[PDB]
Formats: structure tokens, sequence, C-alpha cells
């Protein structure tokens, strides 16, 4: 019982150029070699994510702008959020986010 | 448990 979902709305009115203000990186199963999703590698202390006050490194992504990523590779997912954050989420000024983090 | 071939993407 050390897992909790986190849905956040990240405004990038200014970060629109930086995408949002975070570095993403996903893993891959050891044997299955299947993408294990993306994880916040490093949040730009200043971007939209860091300003949101709800984004923290080591947070696994599940859905961005109402678009799940579990149905795609890490690179595809990070790219899916990239476009979703700089094309659909920015359109209004903020992108919807859904990440899962373990209690630690 | 990565394959030592990960990568980061600035978003």
């Amino acid at each position: 019982g050390t897992r909790e979902f986190l849905t956040f709305e990240v405004p990038l009115n200014d970060s629109g150029s930086a995408g949002l203000g975070v570095s993403v990186k996903g893993n891959r199963s050891k044997e299955n070699h299947a993408d294990l999703g993306i994880f916040v590698k490093s949040i730009i202390n200043g971007g939209a994510a860091s300003k949101d006050g709800r984004l923290r490194v080591n947070d696994q992504l599940i859905a961005v702008n109402g678009e799940s990523l579990l149905g795609k590779a890490n690179q595809e997912a990070m790219e899916t959020l990239r476009r979703s954050m700089s094309t659909e989420g920015n359109k209004r000024g903020m992108i919807q986010l859904i990440v899962a983090r373990r209690i630690s | 448990d990565e394959d030592q071939h990960s990568q980061i993407t600035k978003v």
C-alpha cells in the first residue's frame, strides 16, 4: 500500500517554450524489455511544473491532457505529453497531468 | 531495471 495517483494541472503560459520545465525518462523491463513508463528525471526549478507545486522527481506518468501513455513506449509517451503539453495543454495555458508515485 | 540504454527528454 505504498502507491498513490496524482492528477495535476500544470500552467506553462511562460514555460510554453520550455515545454513545462521538467526532464522525463522511462525504463524498460529487464526480461520483457517492455517500456516501464516515464519518470520525472528532474524538474526545472522554475518552469511550469516546478511552479505548479505538485510536481516532484521520480513521479511516473500515467496520463497527460486526458491521454494515457500506458498504451505506448516511453519515448512515445514523453513525446505524446510533449505535444499534448505544447499543443493541447498550452492552448489554454495549462496541461492536465496524471502521475503515480510510491510512498517513500 | 533498465537496459542501460535509457534517455532523458526536456519537456
